């Protein structure tokens, strides 16, 4: 089922490629590069939130929510697969690095009061 | 503000003036503005005790299962020795435990804490079988 | 306005009866503190007292010195309007 | 200003206020034990109070053929008086309760990243 | 709606399809009567359903009730511990 | 609560006592079989019930007080303006401003109505949906929806 | 620009920061530090954001899906109005041509809007009749609210007593299937999507007379107007030759039997839609004019309240005979005009604007003006979502940081005392409550079960004195002190009052100061 599924995705990425659209083929190309360097998709960390999000809500907000994605065909994850993403750790150094590219000087100040504290 | 929820709750306003009594009751020197002291709430516990026959202690130790052993189960240790300095209510050593790092971080599970009721409700449903159904 | 004989000496005899100091089956509804019951000086006072505590309203010095027995709590009582 | 909306250490009187205030707020919900107390009508009466004098505080208002898009211009301004899906579609971009949301919503922080020595309100940071 | 939709398509009905149906009712009344003992009135409405099958529709498509036919039904009344219409549907088939 | 009589033993230890006897409770020696060891083992247990919360194989536990005693001290307000019951509903009361009452309190689920998209008005969206479709045949699919010569046409 | 979907990281960057000004800006409003130089940096920083604002706002219809969506919503739906009072249109030309065939007046004015159509492309028709519902909508419900002020002095209170959506779908559903009596939930839906736009107020009104308990369907001339103005409103070759749209035949037929619950569902979007509206124009009236009109004007309040009372009397005897109120009714209409002259803000001046810009011939001024209003009007959107974002969290976390504080100090009442003639009173309960704790089957129900920690108290059958205890303590403090007095001139101490071996709880009496020495 998920092969089918996002064999129709790429479906899509494939009729972009061909398109001959200038920015139509740039996006796909940068996402088959992404495929081909196995970096995952953001489209499945979404559904893997909205999933734990929908499980997590209460009912006029499961049936809001619900009701909005009915149609939008996102695949069936397993509740198994939505909490394995959701428990394994966030890494330090990425955080780091975001932070101060964002904040710059603001962001080493930050850090190193982090690590004074550690 | 409502004012309404109280005009309809006239026949169980007592209740709410309870519940906060019960809130705002502490521990300290019944000279100052505090009540009563631990000393004196421990002697009540204790010769209150003294005073139950075995039916007196049974419906006590009843008492025991039904309401303490969720919140008891559920609590850590550390939770529980926190209770124990809020009951002290000892600055000094509630100072040394907001102090100890350990102390602070544990203690903030109210999710986990929640099934606590749900023991409650089991063992109320399993005390309310024996005693309605029997 | 007031109220029947009846119900305060009923209210004066229990008050009295539940005193720790007196004993049980000595109280009838004429007795006198000192002399049948066997309280000193000192507690006469308070026995007023307890007949002010079941009866809000605050008797005079002067007036309570006339009250040395049940009875006479009893006619002062019942005699008084201002009360409930 | 304008320069103050870059990435990039730029803002940075504000940018560290913001910073700290999250740190803050963070270090308050895990290490202060004296924060976990129930309430006994102290704080709901004042807890109303607040919220009234909050409502009255009053926020600083400002000063305040044809073309295909102008006639779509009058007629959005024209036939719609309230959009009701324009003010959600909003959210995405505010992100209401965009820092209280973090501990408030049921089930976000694990156990196991539960510490002070943590970096667990930085997860949400994307650069650009 | 699977059966209304053979017989639009016009098909010859088979005795296999009917006896089909004829399962599924008398399952559904069965399971009903196990699983939800109370609502007389929905186990009636399983109970009508089958009892119309097996009465009209066999003679409606022309076809002889047979082994599985009996079986199902047998079935029904087992259940209900209607013992001596059950009994007698056996001997006499 | 049969998960955790199983392992270790009762927990209403006095739920089938008599004259004082039968009691089922810890002994009063810390030790290896005391109130700490036991009291730590059932929260392993419970912890273990929580977990599969978390996964999402058990529902959701509603509100308790003794969870309600801390809720941030500022989630109390909330709770009591509201009605409650669950996370979900204080989620909801929280999301959803406009469904609310006037005074804070929380309003029933059976007139809260989320927009429907037109998407579902698909054909594959009706045949997902409708459960006689697989047992309808291409021609008779073709006719419901279209009778004209784009459908008109083995197949 | 800014709002485009590629900066949305500086987006973020200015909801953080505008955050913060506006929470200083709150701080200091609400401790009575107004800062001037708060005020400047948020106009400032609102300028700013409306200059992104502006920028963004020919990119974001370019760019946004739900803006083009939003688009083509709007167009369509002017389509199909422009269609109803096309149909409308064509009933009053075929009136009026029997009337006057040679309609050249008429026929210029009709070319002058079509020539306005084309040009500015809208319906002057469409355009007035929208206007017109909505200035019936905003009278009757400014009147309504007055007079329920007046009459009860009670404002809007929403609460679940009022009317439920399943009851409001019921009572479209039954109007409609009495207006035809053969509309269906789809033609329900199609009419109602189709109009999206024509204000409702029967809930409101249903609110209303359930709260003033008396009818208002004919009485007030603005329920009339409201009334009269929705009455007055409501071949094979070249099909081959004409393109099929694929796009079209991807959806299923709206007439097929599969879209029943999805028609239902969108019934009950479109009640919860305009029974929502209705919630929200009633509630800033009643946040705008109820503030004042309850405490104002308290002679006409009370000469309205004689009036209601008068009404109360008729409506009593009106009861009388359904097991003089038309003229109390008119007084109380006449008294609510003195607030209505009193009523300001009004806002159909939208309409005076737009009738302006008929008349405009700068219209590249006019337009100019138009986007500069546009702007201001979804920046101050935008700036009123950051304010509520900023006022809930601001909220939540002052509540946050409220909880350190003491509880406060009960008032002393009476000592607690039974009292003897409260005790001899319910000795029959006593009695009752002891039968009743006999028997298993009604133990627990029984009146006035308190507890302790297990044990319940029972109804007293003494008087809880007080004055006559506490002869064995004073006599124990007596044997105590003679032997107290031994000790300190033997020279003794007590057991050791640290903890100590033989004493590991350190076990202390409490030095008290009058017998400290």
């Amino acid at each position: 089922e998920r092969l089918a599924w996002l064999r129709d995705v790429w479906a899509q990425i494939d009729s972009d490629y061909r398109s001959g659209d200038s920015a139509r083929q740039e996006t796909a190309a940068q996402e088959i590069s992404a495929a081909l360097r196995g970096e995952p998709n953001d489209h499945m960390r979404w559904v893997y939130e909205t999933k734990r999000e929908l499980r997590f809500a209460g009912p006029v907000g499961r049936r809001a929510i619900q009701e909005e994605l009915q149609a939008a065909e996102l695949p069936e994850v397993l509740d198994e697969e939505v909490n394995r993403y959701h428990d394994l750790k966030l890494n330090m150094m990425e955080i780091e690095r975001e932070v101060k590219a964002k904040y710059g000087v603001a962001g080493q100040q930050h850090w190193a009061e982090l690590q004074a504290a550690k | 503000a409502s004012g309404k929820d109280n005009t309809m709750s006239d026949d169980d306003v007592i209740r709410n003036i309870i519940k906060e009594r019960w809130k705002t009751l502490e521990f300290g020197d019944r000279n100052a503005g505090y009540p009563c002291t631990f000393g004196d709430y421990i002697q009540f516990l204790n010769e209150w005790f003294k005073s139950l026959d075995e039916e007196g202690m049974q419906r006590l130790r009843e008492h025991f299962d039904r309401r303490i052993r969720p919140l008891l189960a559920v609590m850590s240790p550390v939770d529980i020795l926190w209770l124990e300095a809020l009951t002290q209510n000892s600055p000094h050593n509630k100072e040394q435990l907001q102090r100890k790092i350990a102390f602070q971080t544990s203690l903030g599970t109210p999710e986990f804490f929640d099934m606590s009721k749900r023991l409650r409700y089991e063992i109320n449903e399993d005390y309310k079988v024996r005693d309605e159904l029997g | 306005y007031l109220l029947n004989k009846d119900d305060v000496l009923t209210r004066v005899l229990e008050v009295v009866k539940n005193f720790e100091k007196v004993d049980a089956s000595k109280v009838t509804p004429q007795s006198h503190f000192v002399n049948d019951l066997g309280l000193n000086s000192l507690d006469v006072v308070e026995v007023v007292f307890a007949i002010e505590q079941e009866f809000i309203l605050d008797i005079p010095d002067h007036d309570a010195e006339k009250i040395q027995s049940i009875t006479d709590a009893v006619e002062y009582i019942s005699q008084n309007p201002m009360a409930k | 200003c304008f320069s103050s909306w870059n990435d990039g250490s730029e803002g940075y009187e504000w940018k560290s206020r913001a910073l700290s205030e999250k740190r803050s707020l963070a270090l308050e919900f895990l290490g202060n034990v004296n924060k976990r107390v129930s309430i006994h009508d102290a704080i709901r009466l004042k807890a109303d109070i607040n919220k009234k004098a909050i409502s009255n505080v009053s926020c600083p208002s400002f000063f305040s053929h044809l073309s295909p898009s102008d006639a779509s211009l009058l007629k959005e301004e024209f036939l719609c008086d309230y959009d009701p899906s324009d003010t959600k579609r909003m959210a995405k971009w505010v992100n209401l309760r965009s820092e209280t949301s973090d501990y408030q919503s049921y089930g976000a922080i694990p156990e196991g990243e539960r510490s002070l020595w943590s970096a667990w309100y930085l997860r949400n940071i994307k650069a650009g | 709606g699977i059966y209304e939709l053979v017989v639009r398509r016009g098909w010859v009905m088979q005795l296999p399809f009917v006896n089909a149906l004829l399962r599924l009712t008398c399952q559904a009344t069965i399971l009903s009567m196990e699983r939800t003992p109370d609502e007389a009135e929905t186990i009636g409405r399983f109970e009508e359903q089958a009892n119309k099958i097996w009465n009209h529709t066999f003679d409606e498509w022309q076809l002889q009730k047979d082994v599985y036919s009996y079986e199902c039904y047998i079935a029904l009344l087992a259940h209900q511990q209607r013992i001596d219409e059950a009994e007698k549907l056996f001997q006499e088939m | 609560l049969p998960l955790i009589r199983r392992e270790e033993g009762e927990i209403a230890g006095s739920l089938w006592a008599m004259d004082g006897g039968e009691l089922s409770y810890p002994k009063d020696g810390g030790g290896p079989q005391g109130w700490g060891v036991r009291l730590w083992r059932e929260r392993q247990l419970v912890k273990r019930e929580y977990q599969k919360v978390l996964d999402g194989y058990r529902p959701v536990p509603q509100l308790s007080t003794l969870g309600n005693s801390v809720r941030t001290a500022g989630d109390q307000l909330d709770i009591e303006r509201s009605g409650a019951q669950t996370p979900g509903e204080l989620s909801d009361y929280r999301n959803f401003p406009d469904n609310r009452f006037d005074g804070g309190q929380l309003k029933p689920e059976s007139e809260a109505a989320p927009a429907v998209p037109f998407s579902a008005e698909l054909v594959w969206q009706g045949e997902a949906n409708d459960k006689l479709s697989p047992y309808k045949s291409d021609e008779e699919i073709a006719l419901e929806n279209d009778n004209t010569f784009f459908s008109s046409l083995r197949r | 620009s800014l709002f485009d979907p590629e900066n949305v990281h500086r987006l973020e960057n200015a909801m953080t920061h505008v955050k913060q000004v506006f929470a200083d800006y709150v701080h200091k409003k609400r401790e009575g530090v107004s800062t001037e130089a708060e005020r400047r940096m948020l106009a400032n920083l609102t300028a700013e954001l409306n200059l992104e604002t502006q920028k963004h706002l020919a990119n974001m219809f370019k760019y946004a899906e739900m803006r083009l969506r939003q688009v083509k919503l709007e167009e369509r739906h002017h389509q199909l109005a422009e269609i109803e009072r096309l149909r409308r249109m064509a009933q009053q030309r075929g009136g009026v041509k029997g009337r006057k065939g040679g309609s050249r007046k008429m026929s210029r004015m009709e070319r002058l809007k079509r020539v306005i159509n084309r040009a500015v492309g809208l319906d002057i028709a469409v355009a007035e009749t929208v206007l017109t519902e909505m200035q019936a909508q905003e009278e009757f419900l400014q009147f309504c609210e007055v007079f329920a002020r007046l009459t009860l002095g009670s404002g809007f209170k929403h609460t679940g007593k009022d009317e439920n959506l399943s009851a409001y779908i019921e009572s479209l559903r039954k109007l409609y299937s009495m207006d035809a009596a053969t509309l269906s939930t789809l033609d329900v839906v199609q009419y109602y999507s189709s109009k999206e736009g024509a204000h409702p107020v029967d809930w409101a009104k249903r609110w209303y007379e359930r709260a003033l308990l008396l009818p208002l369907q004919s009485t007030p001339e603005y329920q009339k107007l409201l009334q009269i103005q929705q009455r007055d409103e409501s071949v094979a070759r070249i099909k081959t030759q004409k393109v099929v749209n694929l796009v079209e035949k991807m959806f299923m037929d709206p007439k097929d039997k599969r879209l029943e619950s999805l028609h239902e569902k969108r019934l009950r979007y479109l009640a919860h839609m305009q029974m929502e509206r209705q919630i929200r124009c009633v509630r800033e009236n009643a946040k705008l004019f109820d503030g004042v009109e309850n405490m104002p004007e308290a002679a006409q309040c009370r000469e309205l309240y004689e009036k209601i009372m008068e009404k109360k009397t008729a409506q009593c005897n009106m009861t009388s005979p359904p097991e003089k109120i038309r003229e109390i009714t008119l007084r109380v209409i006449r008294d609510r005009h003195v607030q209505s002259a009193a009523a300001t803000k009004a806002r159909m001046l939208n309409r005076i604007i737009r009738s302006l810009k008929g008349g405009e011939q700068s219209i590249a001024e006019e337009l100019r003006a138009l986007h500069q209003q546009r702007k201001e009007k979804m920046t101050m959107r935008i700036l009123g979502i950051i304010e509520n974002d900023v006022k809930t969290e601001m909220e939540w976390l002052q509540n946050m940081e409220e909880a350190e504080r003491p509880p406060l100090l009960p008032i002393p009442e009476n000592m607690s005392y039974v009292s003897a003639a409260d005790v001899q009173a319910w000795r029959e309960l006593r009695e009752d409550d002891e039968r009743k704790a006999a028997n298993p089957f009604e133990r627990r129900r029984r009146t006035f079960q308190p507890e302790l920690l297990g044990q319940a108290w029972s109804v007293p059958n003494k008087p809880l004195l007080f004055w006559g205890t506490g002869v064995s303590a004073v006599q124990q403090a007596l044997r105590h002190v003679a032997e107290d007095a031994e000790r300190k001139r033997q020279g003794l101490l007590l057991a050791p009052p640290y903890p100590c071996a033989e004493n590991p709880w350190g076990w202390r009496l409490a030095k008290d100061i009058l017998d400290d020495n």
